[PDB]
């Protein structure tokens, strides 16, 4: 479960990069579609990491 | 060019439809019951059988039957409102 | 430039229409319904709990 943690950092950093790239010059629908395609696998992976690690939080 | 088509037009017979237009509002309500029964029993078996293979099996088969009756249901059910 | 009762005429089109494509309309609706049920099957049976 270190690869799941590796899949947990990358989605939060990924949800900051598309906000910065939104701040520079892009329109809305590219931000929103990129947020969907990044949005779903990070949901499944991050949920399974918080379930896996668990008791020491 | 015009004469071959024009003598080929009177040499033919008329057009017989597949199902007459005044019959279709019986098949509409006679389809809408069956597709609700089959599709309702399809989404009903998604509960906790805790057996993955037979649940995918039964759900796929009853979804196939429900789809192929919903198609004919909406085709006959659209010609009796006035949008062909 | 054509007038009411002196240029009425007909127009003739010849075409073909097989028995194959006569039955493709309810199979098109039926394939969209069938590919709509499987999303509810995959979306419904998938783990989203955060506790154990
Ligand atoms: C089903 C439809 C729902 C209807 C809801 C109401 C929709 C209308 C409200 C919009 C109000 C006007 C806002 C506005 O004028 O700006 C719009 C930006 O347009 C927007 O996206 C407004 C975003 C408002 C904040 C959203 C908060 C929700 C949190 C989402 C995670 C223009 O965006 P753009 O100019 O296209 O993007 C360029 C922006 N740069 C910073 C890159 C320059
Ligand atoms: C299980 C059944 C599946 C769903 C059934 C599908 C319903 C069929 C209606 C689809 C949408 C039609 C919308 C519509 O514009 O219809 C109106 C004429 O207006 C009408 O008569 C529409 C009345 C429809 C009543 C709907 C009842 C509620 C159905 C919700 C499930 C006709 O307008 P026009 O499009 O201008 O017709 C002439 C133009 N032609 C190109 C055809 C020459
Ligand atoms: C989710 C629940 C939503 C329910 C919403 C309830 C809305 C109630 C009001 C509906 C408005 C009526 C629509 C309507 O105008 O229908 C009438 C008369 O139509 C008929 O002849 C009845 C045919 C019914 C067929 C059954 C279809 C069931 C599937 C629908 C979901 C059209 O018939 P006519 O106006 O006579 O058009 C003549 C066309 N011929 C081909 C017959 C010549
Ligand atoms: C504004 C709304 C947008 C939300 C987008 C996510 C949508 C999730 C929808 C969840 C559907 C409900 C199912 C569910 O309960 O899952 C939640 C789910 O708990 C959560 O909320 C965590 C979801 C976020 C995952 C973390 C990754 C970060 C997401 C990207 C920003 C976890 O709660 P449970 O694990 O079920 O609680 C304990 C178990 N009981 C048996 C007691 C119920």
């Amino acid at each position: 479960t270190a690869v799941y943690f590796l899949g947990f950092i990358a989605t939060i950093v990924g949800f900051e990069v598309i906000f910065a790239r939104y701040y520079l010059g892009t329109s809305i629908f590219e931000t929103l579609f990129s947020s969907l395609y990044l949005g779903a696998p990070g949901l499944l992976t991050s949920t399974k990491f918080l379930r896996s690690f668990g008791q020491t939080i | 060019t015009y004469e071959q088509l024009y003598k080929e037009f009177h040499s033919s017979k008329s057009f017989q439809p597949f199902i007459h237009l005044d019959t279709q509002p019986k098949f509409a309500i006679c389809g809408l019951i069956v597709t609700l029964a089959v599709l309702s029993s399809a989404l009903f078996a998604v509960g906790s059988k805790s057996s993955y293979i037979k649940k995918l099996f039964f759900y796929t088969i009853l979804s196939v039957i429900g789809s192929l009756f919903a198609g004919l249901t909406t085709v006959f059910a659209s010609n009796s409102f006035g949008v062909y | 430039n054509l007038i009411s009762q002196v240029a009425n005429g007909q127009v003739l089109i010849k075409y073909d229409y097989p028995k194959s494509s006569f039955f493709k309309k309810p199979l098109s609706i039926a394939c969209y319904i069938f590919t709509a049920l499987m999303g509810v099957f995959v979306l419904k049976t998938l783990n989203m709990n955060v506790t154990n």
